[PDB]
């Protein structure tokens, strides 16, 4: 729950 | 401060005291325009103003030529923005060159000196400085 | 005129998502370099691992200052003015302003990054929440009808009577992942982390109050009583 | 402000380079699509009056007036960009430098000016950065670090921040950056 | 122990002293709240003192690290937060009682004879402690701090000749610094404290050599028993000890209220402006003093001249030291002097509030008009007190103290 | 003037305690070089405490700068290298002066009674005075 | 170990003057002086302001700035295994015969990280920086001939000005010291001879 | 006398 409400703004989409 | 290769209508910032100081070479035409301007000055003379014994009252340096102006807006203390150019769009016709604050809109001339019914309510300081050679200024000490 | 905002600093979801705004949108050009990490997630009820991977960007410790990498003489420079330390910002100006200052930026292209402000006339802080918010002008909306502080509602739905004025902030449809509800709960939030941020000690230092004043209320019995007896 | 419906029609001899939305395929190409309308202006007009230098470009814009380029922006500006793949080994440095700047040397994050999604501020004229080309990204850090590309102004904002960028960290930040959104 | 005692006293006059300054000691009986004060100047001076040592233990004056080291008190320091408070709070309400305490002085007329010397003492401790706040309020580095140091250090530059080198000579540099700042946590942290404490000293002397007032002005030791203790006279132990008791907890009630609860009080015991770090090239929009400065601030602001607007502000708090020689009344108490004088206290209490009121906000039309006209009602009180002290009649004192 | 200084003993006991202290309080006339240490320990005191106030309007009391900070009084306050002079040999000339004050009352006997009161406050005050030196 | 004495003569300018040169030249380089500023060693050694700035400040600073040095102390203190100590005050830390003789006893040993041992300062991690100017020492300490610019009295006396000028740098008040004393001391003696008369004429 | 006296160690040859 916490680390929902705290999740970065920005989204990397990686390799793989 | 050596001030001898500013081209003409363009300035330099030195660092003195912690505050930044507008050095400029002033040309003719500014120079022309700035007799024209005393009807919009609150402090046209620098009476209430804080400036050296030895700079002219009306053009406020040293030299007509060399304008050295701490670039600390009286009004709250902001730098003001150097804007040479005649007549720019927003700072309406009347605009003879000069420095426009842009925190709060308050207005100088080349001079330095306030615009009168601004924010800003005495004229931009003058520094104590003095011309050691005709292309170097020292900023800190009195001229003699 | 200011909007007033309730700021409920034992709202720990709020707290935690207002933190998560200020490390996301705000840290990148503002510190809020007199408060800890560690404080910060004990006093939110963050797991440290979680403050960790969830907070800090800047590679710091946990007990460290949320300290940035942008020098306040380089952001003058950069931006004009100085991005103020905005650990103690909402003791600065309060929440009322920070509340509607967030809410206020609306596109001026005359100045220097294309905003203005309305609480903060002329500021030299860009919009940075306009990803969020979406596109604010001055433009004409609907604005709750008023007469001399006679405010009209709807007697049916409860909802404002309105009519057209053109001097307000309206957000243009369709620019902002937010809407105007989610966007006020998001500055509000913000606003409530800040609210802490600038006052640590809030909740500790009514409950340790209320103790003192009791004591000192039995204390004061004691003390009269002994007075107006000895004083016969 | 410019015409989008015109500006497409405006575009097309650009698109040859930048893709018909602005989507560049090839890297070295930066992507138009989604950029800020008041950043392709300037940009355009920088390149114009050679204040930046393209020599892709030598002569495209001498052409086009003031209009034609804010009808251009505005339909690169009503595209979106698409979001490009960073490269795993690089990056964690890359998201770090971003997110976090460094503070030892003073080097800012780049999710104050360029938002954490990287969609910068369109209105304050930050790029959009996020699914960038990490080639064009990495060789405009480069551009500024030494000095190349000077066209962001009298405060050398990106000159400034590149400065503080090795090699190394430049092409993590990109990699990052081509993936960010 | 009786036995210890014996041998103390022997040693040392413990007992003499006790039974000389606190039992066996007869003060009038007929204190009411007005006479709480000066017991609680001495709680608030314990209390800043304590405080200050413990504050000094966790802050830097440096201009680097002084709002720093406040923040990491607030903070990181184990209820240091609570201590800052305490001291905060504690200069305001040092102010507060520090004020009542002389408002009582001018009700009863307690400065005139034979307590002049102590009247004279206490504007010095009330000097001393100005000085002190003042030298305070810069140590936290703040916006209000940097500023209003830097306006009350220019006032030197007014002084005609020597000014301006005085005002350089007293801020260590050409400008408000860490210099200054050092200079001043130096003065405010020792040198004045040593001097307040020899002050307060020196005040309780006197006062105990020539005897308290009272609220109705009558000279209790004129009246003695058999025993020679004063008719109206009780011991101040245990009688005294004990209603100062009582004040003592109202006080920390109100004091700890203020700790917990409100300890900015509305920006006035911790300005708003002064939470955000010393800026020395931006301004605050409206720069003020602390509240209790802010009567002196407005007589200043009132005068248009400057040179002048110092002076003034200057023989303001002057004029309080001629004060006992200015009262020309028969009688001590406000109760028994005539009209006049009861009319013109609260001419001096209105205008001493009005001032420190429109001291506190930014200049106005209606502010200015006010602050000029209570400047002068605020010097008149003082320069017309040898005229309307003469010219009212007086009631009979009684020869034995009401109640 | 004697006026003024009838008004001040009406109203302070300012005679009477220059009678009851200092003139007209008979001390032994055969006082030798061992009892000039009071009045020494004394003027030591005095400078310590004028000395560090002025050294503290430069110290800076932290780890980062505390050492610095005594480098810039020795260096850059004009005669602050005086003034930290004065106060650390005041220190050792503090110590030196009590020592010889503390053997002279262990010389003459002067702790005996009736003196217990004046030899405990000096080995107080030659605590604090250990305290405060270490500090 | 058995130092060599140094008659250190703070009075010589000139001597101080070439001690700066080789501090800022060869020692600034690791070591800082940062206790110092520019201004005040150009001013107690008579070196003009314009002089000071282009002979002796390298690192770009301001005359009236503090002789630091771009070499931090961690970073100096992985690369040589110990910190070089700031040396304004080395001369008081170690005192000048200590500095003669360290300067001087630079020899080398191959089993050391830098080549070189000191007989001062057995095991030191500093480099022998003076080696160009002194030549080749090694073990008694012998200079191999034909392998420094100068040689042993004209090493000896760059030494010696080196150490002056760290010696006037620890104790840059000693002149004024010793000026302001005579004088508190002739006032103290006048003062001394009144008080002795005043308690001699009150003792009657 | 003072400024060769101060002259730095490190010789620079410059084109020209
Ligand atoms: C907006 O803005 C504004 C506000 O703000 C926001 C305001 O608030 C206000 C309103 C302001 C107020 C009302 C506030 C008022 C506050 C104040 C009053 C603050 C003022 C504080 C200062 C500026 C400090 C100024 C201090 C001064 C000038 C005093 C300086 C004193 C010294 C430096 C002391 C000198 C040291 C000495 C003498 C050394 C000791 C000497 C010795 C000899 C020591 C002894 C040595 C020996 C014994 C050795 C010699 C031996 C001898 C004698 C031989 C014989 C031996 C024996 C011992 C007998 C205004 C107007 C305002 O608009
Ligand atoms: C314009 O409207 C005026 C209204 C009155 C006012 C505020 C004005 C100028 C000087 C003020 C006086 C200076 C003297 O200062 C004081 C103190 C200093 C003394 C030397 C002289 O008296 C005043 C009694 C005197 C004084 C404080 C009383 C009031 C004067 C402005
Ligand atoms: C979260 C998105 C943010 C919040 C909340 C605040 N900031 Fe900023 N900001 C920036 C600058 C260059 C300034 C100075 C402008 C000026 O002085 O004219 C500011 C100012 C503020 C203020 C005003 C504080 C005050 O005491 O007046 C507040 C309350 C504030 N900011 C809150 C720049 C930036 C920036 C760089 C792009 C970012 C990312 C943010 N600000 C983010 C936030
Ligand atoms: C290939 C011949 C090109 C054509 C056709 C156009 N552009 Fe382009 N452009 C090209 C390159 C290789 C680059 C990158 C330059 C570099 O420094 O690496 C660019 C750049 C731009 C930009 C700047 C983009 C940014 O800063 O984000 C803009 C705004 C731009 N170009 C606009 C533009 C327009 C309007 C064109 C048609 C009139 C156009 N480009 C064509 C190569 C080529
Ligand atoms: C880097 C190549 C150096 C230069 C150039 C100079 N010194 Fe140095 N010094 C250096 C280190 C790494 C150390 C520490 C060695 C250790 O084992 O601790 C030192 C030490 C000194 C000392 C000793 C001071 C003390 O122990 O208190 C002195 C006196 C000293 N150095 C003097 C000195 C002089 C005069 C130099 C120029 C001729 C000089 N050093 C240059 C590293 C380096
Ligand atoms: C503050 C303002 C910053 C911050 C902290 C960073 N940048 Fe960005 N940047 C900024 C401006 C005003 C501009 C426009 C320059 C111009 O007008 O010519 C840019 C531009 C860039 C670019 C070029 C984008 C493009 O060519 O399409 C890049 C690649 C870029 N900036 C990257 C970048 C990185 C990696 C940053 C963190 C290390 C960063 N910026 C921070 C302003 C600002
Ligand atoms: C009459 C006695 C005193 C008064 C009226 C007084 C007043 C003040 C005031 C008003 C402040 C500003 C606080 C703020 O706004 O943050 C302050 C700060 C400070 N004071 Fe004093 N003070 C007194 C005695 C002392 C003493 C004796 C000491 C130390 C021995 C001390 C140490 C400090 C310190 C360290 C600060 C800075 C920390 C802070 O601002 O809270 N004070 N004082
Ligand atoms: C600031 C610290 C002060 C302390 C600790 C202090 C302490 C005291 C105490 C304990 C008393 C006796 C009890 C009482 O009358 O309340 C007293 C009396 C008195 N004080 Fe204060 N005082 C202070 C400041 C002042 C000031 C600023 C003034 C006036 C300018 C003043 C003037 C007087 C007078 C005139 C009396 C005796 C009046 C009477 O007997 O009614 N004191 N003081
Ligand atoms: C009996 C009284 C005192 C004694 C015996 C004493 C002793 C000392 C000693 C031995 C030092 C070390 C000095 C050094 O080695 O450089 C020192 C440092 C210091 N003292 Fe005290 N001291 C006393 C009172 C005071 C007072 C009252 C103050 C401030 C009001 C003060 C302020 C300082 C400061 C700022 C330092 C650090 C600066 C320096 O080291 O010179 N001292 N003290
Ligand atoms: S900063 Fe210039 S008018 Fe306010």
């Amino acid at each position: 729950a916490i680390a929902k409400r705290l999740e970065p703004v920005g989204k990397v989409c990686v390799q793989g | 401060v050596n001030v001898g290769k500013i081209d003409p209508g363009q300035q330099i910032i030195a660092e003195w005291r912690g505050k930044p100081v507008f050095i400029v070479h002033r040309t003719k035409e500014m120079l022309d325009a700035l007799p024209s301007l005393e009807g919009q000055l609150a402090d046209p003379d620098s009476k209430a103003s804080e400036q050296p014994e030895y700079v002219d009252p009306k053009l406020r340096s040293i030299k007509p030529e060399l304008a050295v102006i701490v670039g600390i807006c009286t009004h709250l203390g902001c730098s003001p923005t150097f804007r040479p150019e005649v007549a720019p769009a927003d700072l309406g016709p009347d605009w003879k060159g000069g420095y426009f604050c842009p925190c709060h809109g308050s207005h100088y001339d080349l001079a330095g000196r306030v615009y009168k019914g601004q924010p800003a309510p005495l004229n931009l300081p003058i520094p104590p400085y003095t011309f050691d050679a005709d292309d170097v200024i020292t900023i800190g000490v009195d001229q003699e | 005129q200011l909007d007033h905002v309730d700021i409920d600093l034992t709202d720990k979801a709020a707290m935690q998502d207002g933190a998560r705004t200020f490390a996301n949108y705000c840290m990148g050009c503002h510190s809020a370099k007199f408060q800890r990490y560690e404080r910060v997630a004990t006093d939110l009820g963050i797991p440290a691992d979680l403050m960790m991977e969830k907070l800090v960007f800047t590679g710091a410790k946990i007990g460290d200052h949320m300290d940035i990498g942008m020098k306040p003489a380089d952001a003058k420079t950069w931006f004009g003015a100085a991005p103020p330390d905005l650990t103690l910002v909402a003791r600065v100006r309060g929440t009322d302003w920070l509340y509607s200052y967030l809410r206020s930026f609306y596109e001026d292209p005359k100045r220097p990054w294309g905003v203005n402000n309305v609480i903060f006339p002329n500021v030299g802080m860009p919009n940075v929440l306009a990803p969020l918010q979406g596109r604010q002008v001055i433009g004409c909306k609907q604005v709750q009808v008023v007469e001399d502080g006679k405010k009209q509602f709807d007697p049916l739905t409860g909802t404002p009577l309105t009519h057209e004025a053109c001097d307000q902030l309206t957000v243009v449809p369709k620019t902002g992942e937010l809407n105007e509800a989610q966007f006020d709960e998001k500055v509000k939030n913000l606003v409530t982390f800040l609210a802490y941020s600038a006052n640590p000690n809030k909740l500790a230092s009514e409950r340790i109050g209320t103790y003192v004043l009791l004591y000192l209320a039995f204390f004061f019995v004691f003390a009269y009583l002994l007075k107006r007896e000895y004083w016969k | 402000a410019g015409d989008a419906a015109a500006g497409q029609a405006k575009a097309a001899v650009c698109g040859a380079c930048h893709g018909a939305d602005g989507n560049s395929p090839a890297p070295n190409f930066p992507k138009l699509a989604g950029q800020g309308e008041r950043y392709l202006l300037k940009q355009m007009h920088d390149i114009k009056d050679g204040k930046r230098t393209v020599l892709e470009m030598t002569g495209l814009l001498t052409n086009l007036s003031d209009q034609d380029l804010a009808d251009i922006a505005a339909y690169f500006a009503s595209q979106k960009m698409s979001v490009g793949m960073a490269d795993p080994n690089l990056v964690a440095q890359g998201e770090a430098l971003f997110r976090g700047g460094k503070i030892a040397e003073g080097m800012p994050a780049c999710t104050g000016c360029h938002s954490p999604s990287g969609v910068g501020i369109a209105t304050a004229g930050f790029p959009h950065l996020g699914g960038q080309h990490a080639t064009y990204v990495a060789k405009q850090l480069t551009d500024f670090r030494e000095g190349t590309r000077t066209n962001d102004g009298d405060t050398k904002i990106m000159q400034s921040i590149a400065a503080k960028l090795s090699n190394k960290d430049i092409a993590a930040i990109s990699s990052y950056i081509q993936g960010l959104h | 122990m009786n036995k210890f005692m014996a041998w103390v006293d022997a040693r040392f006059p413990a007992t003499k002293m006790w039974e000389d300054h606190l039992s066996k000691y007869y003060a009038p009986k007929n204190f009411n709240f007005w006479y709480f004060f000066g017991s609680l100047a001495l709680l608030v001076l314990v209390n800043q003192i304590l405080t200050g040592i413990w504050l000094t233990m966790s802050f830097t004056p440096s201009a680097e690290e002084a709002f720093a080291s406040v923040e990491y008190i607030m903070r990181d320091v184990d209820y240091g937060w609570i201590i800052r408070y305490m001291h905060s709070t504690g200069a305001s309400a040092f102010f507060i009682v520090v004020y009542l305490h002389m408002f009582r002085g001018l009700l009863y007329g307690s400065y005139q004879k034979p307590r002049e010397l102590v009247w004279i003492f206490g504007m010095l401790i009330y000097l001393a402690l100005m000085a002190e706040a003042f030298m305070g309020y810069l140590l936290p580095w703040g916006q209000m701090s940097y500023w209003g140091a830097q306006v009350i250090i220019s006032l030197f530059g007014a002084i005609p000749v020597v000014g301006e080198d005085l005002a350089q000579w007293i801020r260590g540099d050409f400008l408000i610094s860490g210099i200054t700042l050092n200079r001043f946590f130096a003065l405010h942290v020792i040198a004045l404290p040593i001097v307040l404490l020899g002050l307060v000293v020196l005040h309780i002397l006197a006062l105990h050599e020539v005897g308290s007032n009272n609220p109705d002005g009558v000279d209790i030791k004129k009246k003695k028993d058999e025993n020679g203790v004063p008719l109206d006279g009780i011991a101040f132990h245990p009688y005294y000890t004990v209603k100062d008791i009582v004040g003592v907890v109202v006080f920390l009630f109100i004091f700890c209220t203020v700790i917990f609860f409100f300890p900015e009080m509305g920006g006035y015991f911790l300005e708003k402006p002064n939470f955000e770090m010393a800026n020395q090239f931006k301004t605050p929009e409206h720069i003020a003093p602390v509240w209790y400065f802010t009567p002196f601030y407005a007589i200043l602001r009132a005068v248009p001249d400057k040179l002048m607007g110092v002076v003034a502000m200057g023989a303001a708090i002057a004029v309080l030291f001629v004060l006992p020689w200015l009262d020309r009344s028969p009688v001590r108490s406000i109760r028994y002097k005539g009209w006049l004088s009861k009319l013109w206290l609260v001419i001096f209490a209105v205008s001493f509030v009005i001032l420190g009121y429109y001291g506190a906000q930014a200049p106005s039309p209606l502010g200015t008009t006010l602050s000029r006209v209570c400047t002068v009602l605020y010097f008149a009180f003082f320069i017309l007190m040898p005229f309307y002290t003469r010219m009212e009649k007086t009631k009979p004192v009684p020869e034995r103290v009401t109640g």
